[PDB]
């Protein structure tokens, strides 16, 4: 019907979706509006709301439709589909649609199939078909859907149990694994090379008397017993054996397990609001729609409703990978599972626990039980095999209602295929819930549309193929999937937008879980609190933390594998604490001394073999050993560890929309994505297995042709970039402004050290003798280690071994803390003995003998990326976050008047450092691995910065405990709250694609047509030094803000955004279990004594030296009342707001704010002057510091507004952030007219003069003697010129070469010829732009119908 | 066959209307549309237009809908063009194309081409240049020679080398703009032992002032 | 529509399969359902003659050896044998849209043995400094493709002032490619320098050809 004014333009916040805009044969907009006043789910005691009852008083209050507006914005009729009665369009014998231009879409008289319980729901989404302008894909979700943030159900902590002696938070099951006393026959044997001589090798296995080089042996064998009676049978699985159990917490074994969240009906489980089946059973009205729209404003049938289409949930996991209906498994299978579950871990690669929101169950099958394979049975061999179907069934990934409606959204037609790539998950996405499109959806229609057949895959599926060689950025990332797809890339979509032809599917995507890539020792679980709960599902930072002197030297260790038949703490060199400083060299002597001996007979004879080689590594060596990074073949992950929770990475790929069109429907698996049935079969599988004839799987591969996670940028000029780029909280840059080699702590409140830049920090040590081996002299970076020389006054380029392990004084240290002996081996003529103590004469010692200086977050080795720790994967979560500006700072002072981190408590300078490491606060473990942490909380807070401009900062940092206080610290999100889910809607600006990505439009200038040597992103963030664009940023609801993206006429990202509702939570803050914080993440106490920080008691006096060794958390080591008060982001917050100033001006407080990107130059990001001796990390850290501001104030950055015309990377410029007064609700684009809310001056299509002639003007008779065929050009569609004038009003004024008269329907039979007056707009107004329907050419629009009447 | 006969290359001042004929024969001229399209030399195809000449009605490109006039003379089946102030960019070879739209036959049968050049230049002599290599190709056993034409005007221009003589390794160019001039540059590639010993002569031939100039290239004491 | 024909240049050889892709922002299909896409050849010299019509139908008194092909948004002319004949520029042209946009060209080349430019310098005579002006030219030769580069440096100095391009066909005898480079100097401008160079970048050698000259008669 009719406008219905009670109706306002609102924004999809899935998709950042208000309106679509129509250029073309059918222009104007599809805005969604709705009844904005409504109070939806009765907000504005957290009671339950059933969502039957929900949907029903939702649809009988909240009002829904689809505003039709002209090209010029003039607010048309509404489509109402709750009021509207529609009629499936008629169709001719070619299929098509009986369409008229005039008469419309030829109704049958009959309503679309089950529209009748489909028309209360909600347009979200239009889609204009380009093989025809009039058919529309509208997205219907229930009206619960859009109110979904209004049900406020936050994702619940587990519970305590209560007084605890482990210090944990927010629930977290931590404690240290023990040692199983009846399993204790069960740690993995040893096995000798089966030729070849004694020696003292006490540290390859050799436990007192054996001394000889052993491997530990991993049998998994079938039973003698070939027959099928109980199928496939086992006598030996070394996999199943777990020397280390889950600890009795009090009696009871500390578990993972659903009922720590609560039962499902005071901690209350999150559920998810609805389950798949509870979709797929009554799909109408739970699903989402893609109602087929046929739209013809100005004729007579404007609306025809042909298909619904319901995106049905299980029509997209029923394409779920095998392996997924079983996500507490992985292809690790049994001993993973124990692994995870002793060290109190999520198991598998999906675990609900770290992903309620993909299961019916969400926190209620929140645990590592019921895996769909036995995992608890008394006898070991009978454990790992798969479930049957009778017994209790594992809680699959489904597509549950919050997952699903994240996954509902960004419809992208190609051909006769509509594509839901999914939404940001904002529509439904809690405080702690990570809703995501884990895939596409696609309606897949016939030509004539009549029938349509709705799948959906996963984004597993089509990220398949993701390769290194795809990316023009960070190469490694986890990625990279298998054949059963442990990765899980879900996606903040923020749309499939088509730069030409390549589909764009951008946002932010969860890459694979690398933070809990590192598994922590079994009796250091206690003391990396946070790694344990980013295991368990708690913390669900997908951001590495730096918790690596508890780890395990790798995380493949069978719980076999982790206690030693010695009583050595743990079972070195296979499972010890993680030590790269300790680990082997891969030299020949050493690998064919511990590997060669059983790398040949790894996985024959059904036994794989644990080296004797010490596999230690840093942060970097960790991922790229086992998180599924990205390698140069496609399904290659052996290790995708597990999932991010919220999205990892910023995200953007050029898809093959013909494959995506043309791809299956209902996905074919085959043996290989199952995972395997037994663990005999799991421990003899192939990583990449070809295909199974018949599946079509592998078919989805191709679809992802490229991506890009932001910048075109190797690793270590990425961390320069991310350097460069201001913290949106308060606009300082992450590098501090830090001069990089320029700098003054160089060894040679205006410049500080870099949180991710390496450059300029610490040492230019040269890695010649690093690790035995161009020069490549690198920074250390922050927390360089490196061994003064013999003089004293000059620092080695490198760590000692005997430094770094403590074998220097020869006891309980933080370098040896598993009592490892130096190990050398001398090859005898084919006879590698192996010996104990050091190399001496012609052994070749196992170890390292000269280490990288640097083992903290800031290690960044190329050379050697054991000791490397900023790895890709957590540079680009580290990119992602600092965009958010979420990423976690470890502080051990809350900013209190007792608790307070003073500019005095820290120190930049190398003067200052290198006297005592120590100044600079950098923690070495508990912060955000990859960075310098005490960098960060300059960043954030700027103590330094206050305390030399004069004290305003929060007061919060890490300051290094100093005598014998322990650093009782936390991370902390520094009170901001965007989400890696805030994604905006994907816009396409010429050949780059744009979407706002928290406070910062991400621009990919360069990743659809790849430029060499640009940056790959200019990133637009909100001005902090502008008040309203910081009180944006500092919204605790700042996604809910965002209206829209859309790229102007200049070619320009215009973000607007509702600071309506940033006002209303600034004064509900200003008036008034996890706190409902978006950034709030369950992080726990780091706890590490200031004795870790003074590893003397010779040569080396760095703090640093060794892995920073917390101590065992305790009840006593509990986080500060302050300090825990911090792990509420909204305290940050409080603080920064508060260090802030309070000018607050409200003149007239904008309720909206449109940031307009600046304009870039074709500089903008370019290193082709800067690459073109010096590393490419150092030439672009110098470039950015040739950008940052040559040379406090209310710990706001000013926006100078240096460098964004040239890295690309910078603030909202005053200029480029209008502050709009009026309120946007939602924006309605046509392609000339902008209107807020709808409202503001529509555009002109052209002057008012030229109108249609009434029928009785023209004369009828001579207009219509000779054939109507002749009276206009039948292929361009218009008429005559010469026929213009006698077909419409042309006043003198307009010239009438400024209008064409396009031919819509001409019937020589009857005679009648209908015409749509066009008016030619003059881009920028030579003679060029775009003929537009001249709309105001008659009362009922631009087309009329002339017939003899 | 259908055969379309336009006007010929057309020299005209820039502002001034002109009207390039096209010729229409082996067909009905009234059934069929003349199009006209815009060559640029050396860029792509441009429709200005199209008429259908039964009733003379114009459909144009907006590009072209103020800068040309399409019209038809059905008595003698042939087509215009009057382009309006003819500027730079309107310097072009313009083509008439009959299009069948009972098999929706967009243009196909095209006229030979209007080459319209706008520049407001007289007919001016042209200046041969000999260009003789200073020692490059002297040492070289492969000697290549040149000769430059700058200020002249039209395009026609015949340009050959020893009367058309020596004709093996001849590369003529194309003029180009410069301050609303034409300035062409022929070469031309010869033995070691050809140069300076045997007379190579360019003969530039300009076919609009009667002027033929035997430019003898010479070593200018290098 | 946005109008995009790739690729600009296709080399191919004797009777090939030259494939011309033209490539549309949204589907051209006409409200008749006829998709007016047109694919025509310019012989060098000649008027463009129509080869595709209708997407796919052909042309009369074309030879078969053409063939247009696609839908929606996608059309490709494939050329099975490509003969002297086929010398030319192809255009894409769609008329379901106003206004018709032919597409950029795509000039069929035959491939040969890539060659380095005979680049030559040509310094100014005196008669030409006696008139008044200077233009310096130097003379590049049998070379392939036609993508090169061409930079001119005076005393080692870039300049792009004065640049003037100029090109020659795809000679039917070898089938090279020519280029003369030339600078528009006033008589002073170049009694003020001591040398040029041009400084043609081709792929055919991996550094550019170097070929300089100075003014004091070398």
């Amino acid at each position: 019907n009719a406008i219905n004014p009670r109706l306002t333009p609102w924004t999809y916040r899935n998709t950042s979706f208000s309106s679509l805009p129509l250029t073309g044969e059918n222009p104007g907009a599809w805005a969604l509006v709705r009844d904005n006043s409504a109070k939806g789910i009765t907000a504005g005691q957290q009671t339950t709301y059933d969502p039957t009852r929900t949907e029903a008083a939702l649809t009988a209050s909240t009002t829904f439709a689809l505003r039709r507006y002209d090209l010029a914005g003039r607010a048309l009729y509404d489509l109402d589909f709750s009021k509207l009665n529609p009629q499936t369009p008629t169709r001719d014998q070619t299929g098509q649609i009986t369409f008229n231009p005039f008469g419309g879409f030829g109704l049958s008289g009959a309503a679309p199939q089950q529209w009748n319980e489909v028309k209360n729901k909600v347009p979200v989404e239009v889609a204009q078909d380009p093989s025809n302008p009039y058919r529309f894909a509208v997205l219907l979700v229930p009206r619960s859907v859009v109110y979904y943030e209004q049900l406020q159900r936050g994702l619940g902590l587990p519970q305590q149990r209560n007084t605890s002696t482990t210090g944990a938070m927010f629930g977290l099951k931590v404690k240290n694994a023990e040692a199983d006393t009846a399993k204790s026959n069960e740690k993995l044997q040893g096995a000798e090379a089966t030729g070849s001589g004694s020696g003292q090798s006490t540290q390859r296995g050799g436990s007192s008397g054996d001394t000889k080089v052993k491997a530990l042996k991993i049998e998994v064998k079938k039973k003698s017993d070939s027959e099928d009676n109980g199928q496939l049978q086992l006598e030996k699985n070394d996999l199943a054996n777990a020397p280390i159990k889950r600890s009795e917490e009090s009696g009871q074994s500390v578990q993972l397990k659903a009922d720590d969240f609560g039962t499902a009906l005071s901690p209350t489980p999150w559920r998810p609001w609805l389950a798949t089946e509870q979709i797929h059973k009554d799909l109408p009205k739970w699903s989402a729609s893609i109602l087929i729209l046929y739209d013809a404003p100005y004729a007579r049938n404007r609306t025809a409703i042909d298909r619904v289409d319901h995106l049905d949930p299980k029509a997209m996991t029923a394409n779920y990978p095998p392996s997924w209906r079983t996500p507490k498994w992985n292809h690790h299978g049994l001993w993973d599972w124990k692994a995870r579950d002793v060290l109190l871990q999520t198991t598998g690669f999906f675990n609900p626990r770290r992903h309620p929101e993909w299961f019916d169950g969400g926190q209620t099958v929140a645990d590592n039980e019921k895996t769909g394979f036995d995992v608890d049975n008394s006898e070991n061999t009978k454990q790992g095999f798969q479930k049957e179907a009778d017994s209790d069934k594992s809680a699959p990934i489904a597509l549950p209602f919050e997952a699903y409606f994240a996954n509902i959204g960004n419809l992208t037609w190609f051909g006769q295929a509509l594509l839901v790539f999914g939404g940001n998950g904002h529509v439904t996405k809690s405080a702690h819930t990570a809703p995501l499109s884990i895939g596409v959806f696609r309606v897949r229609y016939n030509a004539t549309g009549t029938s349509a057949t709705v799948t959906g895959w996963p984004y597993a599926l089509l990220f398949s193929g993701m390769v290194n060689k795809q990316t023009d950025g960070l190469k490694d990332l986890p990625f990279n999937n298998n054949r059963w797809f442990e990765y899980v890339p879900r996606m903040a979509v923020a749309g499939a937008k088509f730069v030409g032809r390549e589909l764009v599917l951008a946002g932010t995507i969860t890459m694979g879980d690398t933070a809990t890539v590192p598994r922590l020792l079994y009796d250091e679980l206690e003391s990396n609190l946070n790694l344990v709960a980013q295991g368990q599902g708690l913390l669900r930072e997908d951001l590495q933390l730096f918790t690596p002197y508890g780890w395990a030297n790798r995380p493949d260790l069978p719980i076999g594998a982790w206690s030693s038949s010695s009583s050595s703490s743990h079972n070195a060199p296979y499972y010890f604490h993680n030590n790269p400083d300790w680990q082997d060299r891969p030299i020949q002597n050493v690998v064919d001394a511990f590997i060669k001996p059983w790398e040949d007979k790894n996985g024959k004879d059904d036994a794989k073999y644990i080296y004797p080689y010490r596999y230690s590594g840093m942060w970097a060596w960790q991922v790229y050993n086992w998180s599924n990074k990205l390698t140069d073949q496609p399904l290659s992950a052996d290790f995708v560890n597990e999932n991010a929770y919220q999205p990892n990475s910023l995200f953007a790929a050029i898809l093959n929309p013909e494959l995506l069109a043309a791809l299956p429907d209902k996905v074919k698996y085959g043996k290989e994505n199952e995972f395997a049935a037994n663990e005999y079969e799991r421990f003899n599988q192939k990583l990449t297995v070809a295909p199974t004839q018949g599946t079509n799987w592998s078919h989805f591969s191709p679809t992802l042709s490229r991506f890009s996670t932001g910048f075109n940028l190797v690793g270590s000029v990425l961390d320069q970039v991310l350097d460069y780029v201001p913290w949106i909280g308060n606009g300082y840059r992450y590098g501090n402004n830090h001069r990089g080699v320029d700098d003054i702590t160089a060894p040679q409140s205006r410049s500080f050290l870099p949180t991710f830049s390496n450059i300029g920090v610490g040492l230019k040590a040269n890695v010649q003798a690093t690790l035995g081996g161009a020069n490549l002299q690198l920074w250390t970076g922050a927390g360089w280690r490196n061994d003064k020389a013999s003089s004293g006054q000059s620092d080695e380029n490198h760590t000692k071994f005997t430094s770094a392990t403590g074998m220097d004084q020869q006891g309980t240290s933080a370098g040896n803390p598993d009592s490892l002996k130096q190990d050398n081996i001398s090859k005898s003529g084919d006879s590698l003995t192996t010996q104990d103590g050091n190399a001496i004469d012609q052994q070749e010692a196992t170890n390292y003998t000269n280490l990288p200086p640097n083992l903290t977050p800031t290690a960044d080795w190329p050379n050697a990326l054991s000791f490397t720790n900023k790895n890709n994967a957590q540079r680009a979560q580290l990119f992602l976050r600092g965009l958010l500006g979420s990423i976690p700072v470890l502080v051990n002072r809350s900013g209190s008047d007792s608790n307070k981190f003073q500019a005095t408590d820290q120190k930049w300078s190398y003067t200052d450092l290198h006297s005592d490491q120590t100044k600079l606060n950098l923690p070495a473990y508990g912060e955000v691995n990859g960075l310098l942490n005490p960098a960060l909380v300059e960043t954030y807070f700027g103590n330094t910065r206050a305390g030399g401009s004069g004290t305003s900062s929060p007061g919060i940092g890490f300051k290094i405990p100093e005598q014998n206080n322990d650093s009782k610290a936390t991370l902390i999100t520094p009170g901001l709250a965007w989400t890696p889910q805030d994604v905006g809607n994907l816009v396409v600006s010429g050949t780059t694609v744009s979407f706002q990505l928290g406070g910062w439009l991400v621009t990919f200038t360069d990743f659809v047509k790849p430029r060499a040597g640009y940056l790959g992103l200019q990133l637009t963030g909100l001005d902090a030094s502008d008040a309203t664009q910081r009180a944006l940023i500092w919204a605790p609801r700042p996604w809910a803000a965002f209206r829209g993206s859309w790229v102007n006429r200049l070619g320009r990202v215009e973000s607007v955004w509702d600071l309506k509702g940033v006002w209303a939570d600034q004064a509900q803050s200003d008036s008034q279990a996890l706190p409902e914080h978006p950034n709030a993440l369950a992080f726990q106490v780091s706890v590490v004594e200031a004795s870790a920080y003074k590893p003397n008691t010779s040569t080396n006096s760095s703090p640093y030296l060794h892995l920073v060794k917390p101590k065992k958390v305790t009840q006593s080591d509990k986080l500060d009342d302050d300090l825990k008060n911090l792990l509420d982001p909204n305290q940050v917050r409080t603080k920064l707001r508060q260090s802030f100033g309070t000018d607050h001006s409200t003149q007239p407080q904008p309720q909206s704010l449109k940031t307009t990107t600046p304009v870039f130059g074709t500089s903008s990001g370019n290193l082709s002057s800067v690459l073109s001796d010096l590393s490419p990390v150092e030439k672009v850290s110098g470039w950015l510091v040739g950008q940052l501001p040559s040379t406090s104030t209310n710990n706001l950055a000013p926006n100078t507004n240096t460098g964004n015309d040239v890295v690309g990377v910078g603030r909202l410029s005053e200029s480029n952030a209008a502050k709009m007064n009026d309120d946007v609700d939602g924006i309605v684009r046509t392609p000339l007219a902008e209107l807020l809310d709808g409202e503001g001056q529509t555009a002109d299509t052209g002057p008012q003069s030229v109108k249609f002639k009434s029928p009785d003007q023209i004369d009828f008779n001579r207009l219509f003697t000779h054939p109507v065929t002749d009276l206009f050009d039948p292929v361009t569609m218009l008429v005559y010129d010469q026929y213009i004038p006698l077909f419409i009003d042309i006043p003198a004024s307009v010239n009438p070469k400024m209008v064409r008269l396009k031919v819509l329907s001409f019937d020589t039979n009857e005679q009648s010829l209908g015409l749509r007056l066009e008016f030619f707009k003059p881009d920028q107004d030579p003679n060029n732009g775009d003929f537009l329907p001249l709309l105001t050419a008659s009362s009922q629009g631009p087309q009329t119908l002339f017939s003899p009447f | 066959e259908v055969q379309l006969q336009q006007s010929g290359p057309e020299l005209v001042k820039p502002g001034t209307s002109m009207k390039i004929s096209c010729k229409a024969s082996g067909y009905s001229f009234t059934g069929y549309t003349m199009n006209w399209v815009k060559q640029s030399h050396g860029k792509s195809l441009e429709w200005i237009g199209l008429i259908n000449p039964y009733n003379g009605g114009t459909n144009y490109n907006q590009k072209f809908r103020g800068t040309a006039t399409l019209t038809v003379d059905k008595s003698s089946s042939t087509a215009y063009m009057e382009l309006l102030s003819l500027t730079s960019e309107d310097s072009a070879v313009y083509y008439c194309a009959r299009s069948n739209y009972a098999y929706d036959l967009l243009m196909d049968y095209w006229g030979q081409g209007t080459s319209v050049t706008v520049s407001s230049a007289k007919t001016t002599p042209p200046s041969v240049y000999p260009l003789a290599p200073g020692s490059a190709a002297q040492t070289n056993s492969m000697v290549t020679l040149g000769c430059l034409v700058k200020g002249y005007f039209p395009e026609p221009v015949t340009v050959t080398w020893n009367s058309g003589s020596l004709s093996s390794g001849v590369h003529t160019f194309p003029a180009v703009l410069q301050s609303d001039l034409y300035t062409l540059s022929s070469s031309v590639t010869v033995p070691s032992s050809t140069w300076p010993s045997e007379t190579v002569t360019c003969n530039v031939a300009h076919p609009a002032s009667s002027t033929k100039v035997d430019k003898k290239i010479v070593p200018r004491d290098c | 529509v946005l109008m995009t024909q790739t690729p600009l240049s296709l080399p191919v050889s004797l009777g090939d399969q030259a494939s011309i892709s033209c490539r549309f922002s949204q589907t051209i299909v006409h409200s008749n359902g006829a998709t007016y896409l047109e694919w025509y050849l310019q012989r060098p010299g000649q008027s463009p003659k129509l080869l595709i019509y209708k997407v796919s139908n052909r042309f009369s008194g074309v030879p078969d050896r053409f063939s247009g092909s696609g839908s929606g948004t996608d059309f490709t002319l494939k050329i099975s044998r490509v003969e002297a004949e086929d010398l030319g520029v192809y255009y894409c042209f769609q008329g379901s849209h106003v206004p018709w946009t032919f597409g950029g060209g795509t000039k069929l080349e035959i491939k040969r043995a890539d060659a380095a430019p005979t680049v030559s310098i040509f310094p100014p005579s005196s008669e030409q400094l006696t008139s008044g002006g200077a233009s310096v030219v130097c003379f590049l030769n049998n070379f392939y493709p036609k993508d090169i580069n061409v930079k001119w440096k005076i005393d080692g100095s870039e300049r792009q002032n004065g640049v003037l391009n100029s090109w020659t066909d795809q000679d039917s005898k070898d089938s090279t490619y020519s280029m003369s480079s030339t600078l528009t100097l006033t008589k002073d401008e170049y009694e003020r320098h001591n040398s040029y160079t041009c400084e043609a970048t081709h792929k055919t050698s991996t550094s550019p050809i170097v070929k300089s000259f100075n003014r004091n008669e070398c």
